[PDB]
């Protein structure tokens, strides 16, 4: 009874079939579990420039 | 008593200011290439620079 049923942008069929953008990881093909990005952000360096 | 004086002089003075901010300004002289098959419009590299 839906479209989408993980809620993600994708349909059922389209995860099932594998035909989106590949790159996405396999298990993200089950219409349960959600092609989703979690992007968090790294701190490596700071530069203090003493204006 | 009725004393008079004349003074005269010259001064110089040479200055430098500087910014510890804005210290210098950085210009690049780059070269672009491509390995690969096709063909790219409008090149557009983001370029990170690194000094130690
Ligand atoms: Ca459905």
């Amino acid at each position: 009874l839906e479209s989408n049923t993980a809620g993600d942008p994708y349909t059922d069929y389209e995860k099932a079939s594998g035909s989106f953008d590949k790159a996405i990881k396999t298990e993200a093909r089950d219409p349960l579990v959600a092609a989703y990005p979690i992007v968090g952000v790294g701190m490596e360096k700071l530069i203090i420039s003493t204006n | 008593s009725t004393a008079v004086q004349d003074s005269n002089g010259e001064s110089w003075n040479t200055g430098l200011s500087i910014n510890k901010g804005e210290s210098a300004y950085i210009n690049a002289n780059v070269r672009y290439y491509n390995t690969g098959t096709a063909p790219m419009y409008k090149v557009t590299p983001t370029t990170n620079l690194v000094l130690d």
